[PDB]
């Protein structure tokens, strides 16, 4: 086709010029560049954002519904009014105190949650795969129970070692009074985190009942959503059928400066992925619109011979096309191959230079996770031939819509 | 018939709030096959004449009706089949696309008038020859010469057998010899298929060779003074 | 005018125009510096507002950092106040922390305990609320809680509360009973922070541990992110050092991860940025091949020449900086008020501070070093050219 | 006594395998003060000679000496300052800055020469006049006229008082009278400023004017024929 022909000259103008001129080379290593930072910084976020789910929003329960401290034991529908709101993956009731664990002198305070024989890992993925410790065998019996390892500070234990347990009397009056300190077997170590497994232990919702005092009466509920950051509606629309005192506090409400914090975060990298979308997509129309606007000239010259617009329009999508899908696919096979396998240690010292810039300044990691989509490097490949064609148009019409006397003389 | 022909058109130009007329009342006409001469001094307004003429510019005031047609009121795609197919222009400075070759640079009317491309390269090769062109066909614009530039210009306008070719000073950087075989390629392609040659021309002796002889002054279609 | 230059290198710029769409292609050179500019300067201004906003909002009521000292009670007679060296201090005052455990009349909770003298200010002082810092006698065993621990555990002003010591503990072949003791809340205190959820503040002079109690050293950070080079101290035997990534460590993490990810989409915009100036510049100055060849057949030294490319590509640079900068802190400053990112997520805000001396110059300077180092070498290049060659196109 | 000397200067143009040679050991000599034609047909290689001569490209065979001093052996500091001062060069497609006035486009080699200002105007605006464009003096490169744009240029290139000045054709965008009244100047200029005119001329009857004519048949520079 004579519109291909034209546009490849046009590609390979400058004298002979190889196989490509400056102005082709310099139009699109511009793309290739572009679409690496796009996909690189995509694939920086993607990873970023699986870290959140992973780290904080499974590590902590959602919701809950509390008793009225008395004996409460109709709560087996519980499970049967969690899915009356869809988005609730699972549910289970629990239990909470506080004691102090004896070990050679080294009591700590440990806030103790009951969980249910069953569902103790359905509901969450906090006690699923820790280590693959002794549990979901505890039973009633068999009251050896497991803590993370980040309370062995001053303790020196291992999975049999004994404990001991202080409770206090928790009845169900007006106020409180003095503990029962009645003692308990525990045994069994797990290893999660540094921060949440530190004071932090785990007890059956089994062994609670005895040496207990409300009657086997569950107070709390568990949950886990989908719409973390929305999860305040769903906690209340599921308590609309529990007993005469509920409250519908969550992750949201417990954690509030936390949850504030996580959406801040994630509002500066977005405003920043919007930040490097448009720098990235500057380079890329600018550069392309400066050969239009030289090959205006030749624009004027064709017009003059009567080339019909329709003609001009395919010479410069043509033209679009070839300075676009090589400088794509070269910045897909780059930034592909750099997000997969970043450059892993080598950033110690850069080339010598004369004179060194802001030396012994600021200096930071560039990113640790990066997850590989292979939907978005598509979206960034739609998105740099579209503003390839885009950019290679309009001023094609333009200098086509002009006179051609006028800009031959060079006005 | 009659072809062309001026309708009082006249051309001022605003260079910032500054108006310098170029243009008064322009009111001639020409024939079919007839072969005009338009001469002046530097500066009067010839080439603005001639680009007027062929739909390259505004007139401002006025019309230009091509047979019947009027320039100013065409469409798009009729403006440009007209310049393609029954038209052929020669600029004063010879715009030709430098990436091409001075073959290309000829065949270039043809490709976009969708011909054959069979016979295309034997009419680019024949119209190449007739300007005595042969030996440079694979050579680019920056590789040839001022006289071997405007030959291959002249060469562009002729190739597609039009029925009015507007030449702007075609022999200015040829030699004696060289301007007198190409005003002799005129005279013949004139005889043989009819096509009216209206060249504005600094030469006086190339221009006695002219049906009438037309002078140019301040923007003014002179009878004849000079 | 006699410098011949800038006399050309000005009229390089404003070019014949006569078009809306004319200056645009003659500006795509400063317009890609101002948005380079003002990209960096937005958002450098949003990092360190964040940076800065968490850093107060979290770690101006906890202790940053502390020593440990339990043995013989011990007072300033063994080291006075200077015995800091450490980088990176700015004030040092006395401190008792430990974990304890506050039974109610109707609720047990758990908190950190405060040594704050009365004489002394402490960074938390503004926040109370109803009280004025007193009642914190040495004989008095007056206890300081928060406003979200007493809502939480339900007690108010004129009520007792039982304090347990879990980590003085004295073992004994009857019972395991720790250090046992009965506050008096004599106030209401608040703070808007998350700290506020376990905060309670006590004397120094008090029996709570075993021996009479220990004697910490709260250590204020003039960077409090710096702590991860807290190697160097010194400490006697039977103690330790402790910073603030003990709590919060997940936080730490999490802070160390955002960083690092910012870093990175800061290099993606320089890279793209640099690139950008470099091949515009480059591609005015190659365009204009024809100009300097007959600019070198009228006579111009290739120094001349040099001269010209470089001024015309100071005054881009310069302009595209000045206008970045300035278009950089207007955004920075009205991200809220004009609402620019309408699509803003649930209870998430962006603070900016815009920092002028040390964020908002060095990027205009390098801009403009940029700008200027991006042009010399295509001008080498066609100044070698020679005119007859160079003009044939 | 002579000026500018060249002796066996060949030049050859090789891009790809195809070689294309358009210069024959050309060898003359040119005194001070001393008018020359060296008319010849179009494409003998007219032009490259005259960029040859100028050191605006590399014979690469020879050698060419002016005053004395050859001009491959010359720094790019002195190379400049000869073609500033001593020399004067008019292109055949006569290059002028497009974004400067003609007045600025005439008076740029006094600027560049470093003279001290209040009379460049002066000197300007008396060579505009001298070639007859006194009105036009507000006008860039692209709103004047073909013709008036190559006075532009014969007027650059004599608005320094040079010592030799090479003309690629300063005619052939003219009328008669124009010629006329330019080489009337030229005489004029060398009469009172003694300079010598290497002029390229087609026009056969003006080169007669000239002191000394050559022909240039195919590369060389033949003594005189027609
Ligand atoms: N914007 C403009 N476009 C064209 N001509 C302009 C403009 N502004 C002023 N002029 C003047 O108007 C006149 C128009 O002349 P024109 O370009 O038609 O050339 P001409 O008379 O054929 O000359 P020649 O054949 O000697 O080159 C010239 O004197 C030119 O300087
Ligand atoms: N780079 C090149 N490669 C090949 N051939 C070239 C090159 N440059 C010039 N030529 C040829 O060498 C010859 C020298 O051309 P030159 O410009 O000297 O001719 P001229 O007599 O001035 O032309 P005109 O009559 O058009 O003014 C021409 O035949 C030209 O085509
Ligand atoms: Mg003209
Ligand atoms: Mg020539």
């Amino acid at each position: 086709p004579l519109s291909l022909l034209i546009g490849l000259r046009f590609s390979r103008g400058r004298r002979r010029g190889g196989m490509v001129s400056l102005i082709s080379v310099i139009s699109t290593i511009g793309i290739a560049l572009g679409v690496a930072v796009l996909i690189v910084g995509l694939s920086a976020m993607n990873g970023f954002e699986r870290e959140l789910n992973n780290r904080i929003l499974a590590v902590v329960p959602h919701g809950e519904i509390e008793a009225v401290d008395q004996p409460w034991t109709n709560w087996q529908e519980a499970l049967d009014h969690v899915q009356k709101v869809p988005g609730i993956a699972a549910a289970a009731p629990y239990i909470n105190f506080t004691g102090l664990v004896e070990s050679g002198a080294n009591l700590r305070a440990i806030q103790v949650k009951g969980v249910n024989p069953q569902q103790e890992q359905r509901l969450s993925a906090l006690p699923s795969f820790v280590q693959g410790d002794a549990w979901r065998n505890f039973k009633a019996g068999e009251q050896q129970i497991i803590i993370g390892k980040g309370v062995a500070d001053a303790l020196k234990v291992k999975q049999g070692d004994w404990v001991s347990i202080m409770i206090p009397n928790s009845n169900p009056e007006h106020k409180l009074m003095q503990p029962k300190r009645v003692r308990l077997h525990v045994a069994g170590i797990l290893q999660l985190s540094g921060q949440l497994d530190h004071s932090f232990a785990m007890i059956p919702l089994a062994d609670a009942q005895q040496y207990l005092d409300m009657g086997s009466s569950v107070s709390g509920i568990a949950l886990k959503m989908t719409d973390v950051f929305n999860a305040n509606k769903l906690v209340r629309d599921a308590g609309e059928v529990t007993n005469s005192y509920v409250y519908i506090k969550s992750w949201i409400g417990t954690y509030g400066y936390m949850y504030r914090d996580i959406q801040m975060i994630r509002a500066i990298m977005y405003l920043a992925m919007v930040l490097v979308i448009g720098v990235a997509c500057f380079n890329i129309v600018s550069t392309l619109v400066m050969a239009v606007k030289d090959k205006s000239g030749d624009i004027a010259v064709l017009r003059t011979l009567g080339a019909k617009d329709g003609l001009i329009r395919a010479i410069f999508v043509w033209y679009g096309l070839l300075a676009g899908l090589f400088g794509s696919l070269c910045g897909v096979i780059i930034g592909v191959v750099v997000s997969l396998q970043l450059t892993p240690i080598i950033e110690w010292i850069e080339k010598l230079i004369g004179h060194q810039f802001l030396s012994s300044d600021i200096y930071f990691i560039d990113f640790l996770p990066s997850e590989l989509h292979w939907l978005d490097v598509f979206y960034v490949l739609v998105t740099a031939l579209l503003l390839s064609l885009l950019a290679s148009w309009y001023p094609a019409r333009r200098a086509s819509n002009i006179d051609p006397a006028r800009v031959l003389s060079g006005q | 018939k009659i072809l062309l022909q001026c309708d009082n058109l006249c051309k001022r130009y605003q260079e910032g709030s500054v108006q310098t007329d170029v243009l008064h009342n322009v009111s001639f006409s020409v024939g079919e096959g007839e072969m005009m001469a338009i001469v002046g001094s530097s500066g009067s307004g010839k080439s603005t004449l001639l680009h007027l003429l062929g739909g390259l510019d505004t007139p401002t005031s006025g019309d230009v009706i091509f047979n019947g047609q009027p320039m100013s009121k065409l469409s798009s795609a009729a403006k440009a089949e007209l310049r393609n197919q029954k038209l052929g222009f020669i600029y004063q400075f010879h715009h030709l696309l430098p990436d091409f070759t001075a073959l290309e640079n000829v065949a270039m009317p043809l490709l976009i008038g969708k011909k054959k491309p069979a016979e295309i390269n034997s009419r680019a090769l024949e119209m190449l020859k007739a300007v005595g062109l042969d030996h440079r066909a694979n050579h680019r614009p920056s590789e040839l010469s001022g006289g071997e530039r405007q030959r291959v210009a002249i060469a562009r306008a002729l190739v597609n057998n039009p029925r009015l070719v507007l030449a702007d000073q075609p022999t200015g950087n040829l030699d004696a010899r060289n301007a007198d075989s190409i005003f002799q390629l005129l005279g013949e392609l004139n005889r043989l298929q009819g096509t009216a040659f209206l060249v504005v021309t600094h030469d006086l002796q190339l221009a006695k060779r002219m049906s009438r002889q037309l002078e140019m002054r301040d923007g003014r279609l002179t009878a004849e003074l000079s | 005018y006699q410098p011949v230059a800038l006399f050309i290198g000005l009229r390089y710029m404003r070019g014949r125009a006569a078009d809306r769409f004319g200056r645009f292609v003659s500006w795509l050179s400063t317009i890609g510096i101002t948005l380079g500019v003002m990209a960096l300067v937005t958002v450098l201004s949003v990092m360190n507002g964040f940076e800065r906003e968490l850093q107060n909002n979290i770690l101006g009521l906890m202790p940053q950092a502390i020593l440990s000292s339990e043995h013989g009670s011990l007072n300033p007679q063994q080291l006075p106040e200077t015995a800091v060296k450490l980088d990176g201090v700015n004030r040092v005052a006395p401190i008792t922390t430990g974990d304890v455990v506050l039974q109610s009349a109707r609720s047990v909770a758990v908190g950190v305990m405060l040594g704050i003298d009365p004489a002394q200010k402490d960074p938390l002082t503004p926040y109370l609320v109803n009280v004025k810092q007193t009642d914190l006698e040495p004989g008095k065993y007056n206890v300081i809680l928060g406003e979200q621990l007493a809502s939480q555990l339900g007690v108010n002003r004129g009520d007792q509360i039982r304090v347990m010591v879990p980590s003085a503990s004295q073992f004994t072949p009857m019972g395991r009973i720790p250090s046992q003791r009965l506050f008096n809340v004599i106030g209401t205190f608040a703070a808007n922070s998350e700290v506020d959820g376990y905060e309670m503040l006590v004397n120094i002079e008090d029996a709570s541990r075993l021996m009479g109690n220990i004697t910490g050293w709260r250590l204020w950070l003039d960077e409090p992110l710096k702590v991860d080079s807290l190697s160097q101290q010194k400490l006697p035997e039977g103690s330790k050092w402790q910073d603030w990534r003990d709590r919060k460590g997940e936080l730490f993490q999490a802070v160390r991860m955002e960083k690092n990810m910012m870093g990175l989409l800061l290099s993606l915009i320089v890279a793209v940025a640099a690139f950008n100036i470099i091949t515009s510049l480059g591609l005015m100055v190659m365009e204009k091949q024809g100009e300097v060849a007959i600019l070198q057949t009228q006579g111009l030294t290739p120094r001349q020449i040099m001269m010209v490319f470089m001024v015309q590509g100071a005054s881009a640079g310069i302009i595209g900086a000045i206008l970045g900068a300035a278009l950089g802190a207007l955004l920075a400053s009205q991200l809220n008020n004009l609402m620019p990112i309408i699509g803003v997520l649930l209870d998430g805000a962006a603070l900016p501070v815009a920092i002028e001396p040390l964020q908002v110059i060095v990027i205009a300077l390098v801009a403009m070093a940029i700008a200027l180092l991006s042009t010399l070498y295509p001008s080498w290049r066609a100044a070698a050219t020679q005119p007859a060659e160079a003009l044939r196109y």
